[PDB]
RNA sequence: GGUGACCACGGGUGACGGGGAAUCAGGGUUCGAUUCCGGAGAGGGAGCCUGAGAAACGGCUACCACAUCCAAGGAAGGCAGCAGGCGCGCAAAUUACCCACUCCCGACCCGGGGAGGUAGUGACGAAAAAUAACAAUACAGGACUCUUUCGAGGCCCUGUAAUUGGAAUGAGUCCACUUUAAAUCCUUUAACGAGGAUCCAUUGGAGGGCAAGUCUGGUGCCAGCAGCCGCGGUAAUUCCAGCUCCAA
């Protein structure tokens, strides 16, 4: 069973803080190593410079290619790939532009049929990405 | 380094479960028959009701004869009758618990003028409040959520600068007068 | 003037400041905020005082117009008024002259004489050429 | 790469361009909260429709 | 209406809000028949169908407006075949769908009058 | 000798501590750099004078790092103050006015105070709160309904919603006043100022959870959507569009 003596709080707190490490949610938050491995490093958005327009195929229940772009982050300039959501946003962006990459939406996990991509591209060179698709504001040509 | 206050709070709460069939129309019943602008006001009144319910629950679970229970017991009660949501002859706190939301809105100045008949068509009642034709005992107020105390229930009348109490007909009355005086002689 | 009236409340006298402290209110139903000037003699004529030692300010009108409250200050003589009274109101109706350089050039000038040491001729000369 | 990303935005290209035609501006504020309340709450039409819509086309 | 003024009159007390069949959903083609009487009824086994004259009114309509059957369906937001059914003559006519074609076509096939020079007045009176 | 499984010692802290903030059955879990209190620092260390009080840095001395002028002989530095630049980054304002208020300092009614206050920028955020109302016109369409057509109302849809159709108003121009150290703003108040009152409300959705389309046209496992189940290869309730509805 579990100890219940009134002069026991040392056993309970030590045990509860011991087993507290055994769930994914708390361990990831407190270990710190996940924070180092996170390409954003605790940030919600990150500016980057595009390197390569790529297409990545779907999962088996689907059949398509997903138009992503590889990007170097400005700080700690590692490279990630970020799917860019819309029909024609690819023709809107070209090589080597400033893009405001943000997370996909489920805390650094792949979304749906896209394999291994955890980021979505918004805010290409400072004009917003959504503004282009609606045509609200145009390219700084 | 700063002489300000920063003392503020949210007067309303968001419902926990959005997109419920029962809650949506019941709320819509309230705004439609009370001429409210949005469901925020319906949430604003329910949040105030929840607070006075919460305090009254606290008072009740506190034991009888405790000085604070009595003192706040009259304090809450004596102010509720002052609002008029409670009847003067009921001095029992648990009748706050049975008290419902739709009568707090009955204390709004928007609905009081309609029941008093000074402003028919309660939607028309609220606008003329914003139009600043309705004047409290000694003052002109444009607040559709104004809650009238019992002491000032009877003193709701049209303002003197409005073109329903004193004179000065409004600007459309003026324009049609001069275009009339110019087209005729 | 046909329909404008003055009432005074919270009136207490003090020879500490050789005046009487009191707050006015004005009913001007269909009028704008009444200028301070025609107030000044209006409380003078019903206080049988000189309508030139009269100090009034702080006039904000309640919502919907009409009632407007504010603070008045009636003295005994201009001399006692001048001795104990903020200068900014005396600037409103001009009795105390007020025209100086902005605080910027004061600071620029002040740091200038702080540079020049001792010599009164150049301490005062720091504004002749460096003006 | 496959070069198969040239098909980006095809269905937007092939979508025929039809335009938003002139309609009456809808009421806003409390007024918007007026008309739908009257439309859906006090109304007794004597027909069937299996609890169809306030735009009822059964 | 009549009690609507009376409902405002009953400001002090009373008054009921009963909702209705409506309040929120969309279905986008008005089944005109009761289907309550239809379930109840036993004798009648015949539908009136659509009469060919109104099919002609459609013909003069789109011909005057320069619409082939495909185009005017996109206006009405129904399949192009229901137009041909309405023109050909089977079509099992439906009140609002005729009304939709009544609005798109200048003429009025809806109602007792077979054809109107204008539907409900030029620029609606 | 002293401490230590009642966790000493060591290490990490993306740790300044507390008053408190968020969430709210109770319990608890997170956040507290940030205006109040306490501590620490003035590029990093170190050392001093004066002084009641400093190991002071809008004081000095030396070393290190940066870095200014120079007649190359030397001299001068400390914005983690107010502003304002660069850099950094997803991320944060004007090199404005004033000592009038709050108080501080001094020999002192009298001077000074980027403390502070005022303004500007400011969808951090919170409170209130416009985008229309009234009445009549009425008239039609609809399985309308009640007599079986004629008439009316116990009804829905839109449409003249139109000379309606003239009453009421702000949003903005804008008289003065007011306010204020002087201004600004708000509040007063004239003159204007509304019938698509075109003076125009958007943001996301319409298979499920989850309110709302077995509408249409394009596309054809393509483009794409989709938090997650899943949708998409010709007849897509999910993409791209038009119409209509839902939500705030
Ligand atoms: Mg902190
Ligand atoms: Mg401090
Ligand atoms: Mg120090
Ligand atoms: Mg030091
Ligand atoms: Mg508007
Ligand atoms: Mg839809």
């Amino acid at each position: 069973g579990k100890c219940r003596g009134l002069r026991t709080a040392r056993k309970l707190r030590s045990h509860r803080r011991d087993q507290k490490w055994h769930d994914k949610q708390y361990k990831k938050a407190h270990l710190g190593t996940a924070l180092k491995a996170n390409p954003f490093g605790g940030a919600s958005h990150a500016k980057g410079i595009v390197l390569e327009k790529v297409g990545v195929e779907a999962k088996q229940p689907n059949s398509a290619i997903r138009k992503c772009v590889r990007v170097q982050l400005i700080k700690n300039g590692k490279k990630i790939t970020a799917f860019v959501p819309n029909d024609g946003c690819l023709n809107f962006i070209e090589e080597n532009d400033e893009v405001l990459v943000a997370g996909f939406g489920r805390k650094g996990h792949a979304v749906g049929d896209i394999p291994g991509v955890r980021f979505k591209v918004v805010k290409v060179a400072n004009v917003s990405l959504l503004a282009l698709y609606k045509g609200k504001k145009e390219r700084p040509r | 380094p700063v002489a300000r206050s920063w003392v503020c709070r949210k007067t309303y709460v968001t419902p926990r479960r959005p997109f419920e069939k029962s809650r949506l129309d019941q709320e819509l019943k309230l705004i439609g028959e009370y001429g409210l602008r949005n469901k925020r006001e319906v949430w604003r009144v329910k949040f105030t009701l929840a607070k006075i319910r919460k305090a009254a629950r606290e008072l009740l679970t506190l034991d009888e004869k405790d000085p604070r229970r009595l003192f706040e017991g009259n304090a809450l009660l004596r102010r509720l009758v002052r609002i008029g949501v409670l009847d003067e002859g009921k001095m029992k706190l648990d009748y706050i618990l049975g008290l419902k939301i739709e009568d707090f809105l009955e204390r709004r100045l928007q609905t009081q003028v309609f029941k008093l008949g000074l402003a028919k068509s309660i939607h028309h009642a609220r606008v003329l409040i914003r139009q600043r034709h309705i004047r409290v005992r000694k003052q002109v107020v444009n607040i559709p959520s104004f809650i009238v105390r019992l002491d000032s229930q009877k003193h709701i009348d049209f303002s003197l600068r409005s073109p329903y109490g004193g004179g000065r007909p409004g600007r459309v009355k003026r324009k049609n007068a001069k275009k009339g005086q110019g087209g005729a002689g | 003037n046909d329909t404008v009236t003055i009432r005074t409340r919270k009136f207490m006298t003090n020879r500490l400041l050789q005046r009487k402290q009191m707050v006015i209110d004005v009913l001007h139903p269909g009028k704008a905020t009444v200028p301070k000037t025609e107030i000044r003699e209006k409380l003078a004529k019903m206080y049988k005082t000189t309508p030139d030692v009269i100090f009034v300010f702080g006039f904000r009108t309640h919502f919907g117009g009409g009632k407007t409250t504010g603070f008045g200050m009636i003295y005994d003589s201009l001399d006692y008024a001048k001795k104990n009274e903020p200068k900014h109101r005396l600037a409103r109706h001009g009795l105390y002259e007020k025209k100086k350089t902005s605080r910027k050039q004061r600071k620029e000038r002040k740091n200038r004489m702080k540079k020049v040491r001792g010599t009164a001729k150049a301490n005062v000369g720091a504004g002749k050429k460096p003006k | 790469v496959h070069g198969s990303l040239a098909r980006a935005g095809k269905v937007r290209g092939q979508t025929p361009k039809v335009a938003k035609q002139e309609k009456k501006k809808k009421k806003t504020g409390r007024a918007k909260r007026r008309m739908q309340y009257n439309r859906r709450f006090v109304n007794v039409v004597p027909t069937f429709g299996k609890k169809k819509g306030p735009n009822a086309n059964s | 209406q009549a009690i609507l003024a009376a409902r405002r009159a009953a400001a002090g007390e009373d008054v009921e809000t009963s909702k209705k069949w409506a309040a929120g959903q969309n279905k986008q083609h008005s089944i005109t028949k009761n289907t309550a009487k239809l379930d109840r009824e036993t004798e009648e086994l015949h539908h009136d169908r659509v009469t060919l004259e109104v099919g002609k009114v459609i013909q003069q309509g789109r011909q005057s407006k320069g619409l082939t059957q495909k185009d005017l369906a996109t206006k009405i937001n129904e399949k192009p075949q229901v137009i041909a059914d309405y023109e050909s003559g089977r079509a099992i006519p439906n009140n609002q769908v005729l009304g939709k074609i009544e609005r798109a076509i200048g003429l009025k096939l809806r109602g007792k009058d077979i054809g109107k020079p204008i539907e409900k007045g030029p620029r609606a009176k």
